[PDB]
């Protein structure tokens, strides 16, 4: 219904090395990106999807492509053997969106954070201000570690959602039943 | 209006390339595009960045960049052309424009047509306008009507 | 004077025998050379007052300078 | 499984907090934080003699993870093996662990070097050397790990109770000190490491000048307090000065490893003295008479032939000897560290060179201005 290019941000840090979800936290985020990409593509057949990792560097394994299968395959063989670096990841994703094919696509990224973001609140707020400056609908989802929706993420979203901003919904996942329906009830209805 | 031998470039505008940054959701990009009292307003600060692409390459002569009389009309505009990638405000401030423009007050009125350096706009594919400041130095800027006067290169 | 291009290749060594880790691009000798049917294009775009492949004395002294 | 932890929540320093953290981490199925916590736990000041229950616990952790990086697991295994202290069962444990984790990571390398380190104490050669060879031969495309190379240091450096590992040992110990970029080692341990590095450098047959040893922070930073005789020895050696009385002072300063090789040391320093000569005359007078070597190296003029003989043979210098006039022509290719004042002097020499070149380019241009056009 809405033209959009989404840069999903998968996590493969060492803090994804968790069993909070039954098989593996990484596997839970894997089918999370699978279902979210399926929903975005079937919602609008000309939408764009791309893949960004966040472990120790921000690889851009898959860029904006309407195809889903290739991003799904690249999602596998991810090997969560790193440490997250959130700020650089969102920077890379934002400029990747800046390189989007169609300019009518509303900018939006999907970010899967499963580790406590080690940063300073000042850089988070300045980055949120910059992202709001470019009219980008970042979407952040907290996974893994128990400090779910940290004050860092809260400030980041709120500054980015300054007075009903883009809709950077700070959804929370339970440490236990992180089932797909719990991963789609809030976002598909509203990010 | 418009000088003899030219035309309004509205039908040549490709909606797939149009993209405006820092716009309030209530005041859409089409408001400045359309010739109505409806206006485009920036949401974050006075700076704005609007990129318009065309179906076919076109040559520009003059622009009608007009807003309201409350001082929130633009005053300093950097025009870039044929941008291969979306434009960033930091670079747009840093980058040297194809043409810098100090919009005097008379430009903002309804009869305000701003001539452009026709030499540098002979192969325009997409034109990006970086509004750096407004007349009244408000926290936001309004654009009542924006368009382009020129002729197609007849691709 | 002499900088048409510079080639580097990454190597796998920390920094030296007894130093911390790094990446340390290594310089490689670079030349400029053309095959046939490409030398002809270069020659044709050239042929200003330049060239004179036969090295006369004046050009040789210029080369010394 | 949590029942074993609960019934064993005692028997540990500060047991309530740490063991309850273990309980909550296990019951939440948290793994990486649990791995870090158990690593810190086995790294606590204690003996952790509850070896059986901790090996059972890591068995459960390693069986349920099936994804946790083998690095943390194998570090835990190394700590527990150092705790249990018995050779054959430890060997079997390491084989079981390496079979458990067969990822291309530095896990098999870590287990192999642990095996070799434990097998240095018994059967120094017939099992350990080939393990070293295997480790070095398939140690590729992981330079930045900087821990597995530290353990390769452990293997090769602890392999130094031989004759050949006197220059090779020095090289590999230096490779270690480079590999472990941050010091983060106790002052006494670094003191011992610098001591054995100095001993290896002095006794290394293939080590002649080899600066960056004195410039290495690990040595100069913490040898200035005690056993300064070794520092003075290194200064004299890399400075070429024979320094007879002080060099003897250190020769009986540390009777082991120095009395039994003093002659070699003398040989070495004599050769180093020769370097100083070819380094103290900047080609203005490359011809040096045998009297200069005899007086400086405190040797009889009959042995200067043999001294220069050895120096040329080993590849240090590339001169020749005119015995009839008692001189030696010197074109040597052994450089050294350059003593920032010396760097300034060499920069001044380069200034002279560049100003000559510039002046004469100006001359040629002015003269040929007619034909340069």
């Amino acid at each position: 219904m809405v033209l959009e290019s989404t840069m999903v941000c998968v996590d493969n840090s060492e803090y994804m090395r968790n069993g909070d979800f039954l098989p593996t936290r990484l596997q839970a985020q894997q089918d999370a990106v699978n279902i979210v990409c399926h929903s975005k593509t079937r919602s609008n057949p000309e939408n764009n999807v791309g893949l960004i990792t966040l472990a120790n560097d921000c690889e851009v394994l898959t860029t904006l492509t309407p195809d889903t299968g290739r991003i799904l395959s690249k999602l596998h063989t991810v090997q969560p053997k790193g440490k997250i670096t959130f700020c650089t990841g969102i920077r890379v994703a934002h400029l990747a969106l800046k390189h989007r094919q169609g300019k009518n696509h509303k900018m939006r990224i999907i970010a899967f954070v499963g580790s406590p973001v080690e940063d300073n609140e000042k850089d988070l707020v300045k980055l949120a201000k910059r992202l709001k400056k470019e009219k980008v609908n970042v979407d952040i989802i907290n996974f893994g570690e128990e400090e779910v929706n940290t004050e860092k993420l809260t400030a980041f979203v709120n500054t980015l959602n300054g007075k009903d901003g883009t809709g950077s919904h700070l959804v929370t996942v339970p440490p236990g039943p992180s089932l797909a329906d719990a991963l789609i009830s809030s976002p598909i209805l509203a990010g | 209006d418009i000088p003899k031998g030219y035309m309004d470039l509205m039908p040549f505008i490709n909606k797939a390339g149009c993209e405006c940054l820092n716009e309030s959701d209530e005041h859409g990009f089409d408001n400045c595009l359309r010739k109505d009292t409806t206006f485009l307003e920036s949401d974050c600060d006075e700076q704005l960045l609007i990129t318009v692409a065309f179906n076919q390459p076109v040559k520009l002569y003059s622009m009608k960049f007009q807003g309201p009389d409350n001082g929130q009309g633009p005053k300093y505009v950097k025009i870039f052309i044929n941008l291969p990638r979306s434009m960033d405000f930091e670079e747009a401030e840093r980058s040297e424009p194809t043409q810098a423009l100090e919009l005097t007050e008379d430009d903002i009125k309804e009869d305000g047509i701003v001539p452009l350096r026709y030499v540098k706009f002979q192969n325009v594919n997409s034109v990006t306008i970086f509004v750096q400041s407004n007349q009244g130095e408000e926290e936001t800027t309004r654009i009542s009507y924006f368009t382009f006067i020129g002729t197609p290169v007849q691709a | 004077l002499g900088l048409p291009t510079e080639a580097y290749i990454s190597v796998e060594e920390v920094h030296d025998d007894g130093t911390p880790t790094s990446k340390t691009f290594e310089h490689v000798t670079s030349e400029i050379g053309a095959e046939e049917a490409e030398e002809v294009g270069v020659e044709h775009l050239l042929r200003d007052i330049k060239d004179t492949t036969v090295g006369t004395l004046s050009q040789r002294i210029t080369n010394q300078v | 499984v949590p029942g074993f932890l609960q019934q064993s929540q005692n028997s540990g320093p500060g047991q309530p907090a740490v063991w309850h953290r273990l309980e909550e981490l296990y019951t939440k199925k948290l793994w990486h934080q649990l791995t870090l916590q158990v690593l810190d736990f086995v790294q606590d000041p204690c003996f952790a003699q509850g070896d059986g229950l901790i090996k059972l616990y890591e068995n459960f952790i390693s069986e349920f993870e099936h994804r946790v990086n083998p690095l943390s697991l194998v570090e835990i295994i190394l700590h527990v093996v150092r705790q249990m202290t018995d050779p054959n069962v430890a060997l079997t444990f390491l084989e079981k662990t390496r079979e458990k984790v067969k990822s291309s990571d530095e896990a098999v390398i870590l287990c192999k070097t642990a095996i070799g380190a434990l097998k240095l104490n018994i059967g120094d050669l017939q099992v350990t050397k080939e393990t070293i060879e295997d480790v070095e031969e398939m140690l590729n495309n992981l330079p930045g790990v900087t821990s597995v190379h530290s353990r390769f240091y452990d293997l090769s450096s602890k392999y130094y109770q031989t004759i050949g590992n006197h220059a090779s040992y020095y090289k590999d110990a230096l490779r270690f000190l480079g590999c472990v970029d941050i010091k983060d080692l106790p002052v006494s341990e670094q003191q011992e490491r610098a001591f054995t590095l100095g001993l290896a450098g002095l006794l290394g047959e293939g080590v002649f000048n080899f600066g960056e040893l004195l410039m290495h922070p690990v040595l100069e930073s913490l040898r200035n307090t005690d056993r300064q005789w070794l520092i003075d020895t290194l200064y004299a050696f890399n400075s070429g000065n024979v320094e007879r009385f002080q060099t003897l002072k250190t020769a009986w300063g540390q009777q082991p490893d120095l009395a039994a090789n003093e002659a070699q040391l003398l040989r070495k320093i004599q050769l180093l003295c020769l370097m100083e000569m070819t380094f103290t005359r900047p080609a203005n007078h490359r011809q040096l008479t045998f009297e200069e070597i005899a007086k400086s190296a405190k040797i009889t003029v009959n042995e200067v032939e043999l001294l220069v003989m050895k120096a040329l043979s080993v590849g240090l210098v590339k001169g020749s000897i005119d015995e009839v006039d008692k001189r030696v022509h010197m074109t040597w290719v052994q450089p050294r560290v350059l003593d920032l004042q010396q760097i300034k002097g060499m920069k001044d020499r380069l200034e002279f060179w560049c100003t000559d070149v510039k002046s004469m380019e100006m001359l040629v241009e002015h003269q040929a201005h007619d034909i340069l056009t």
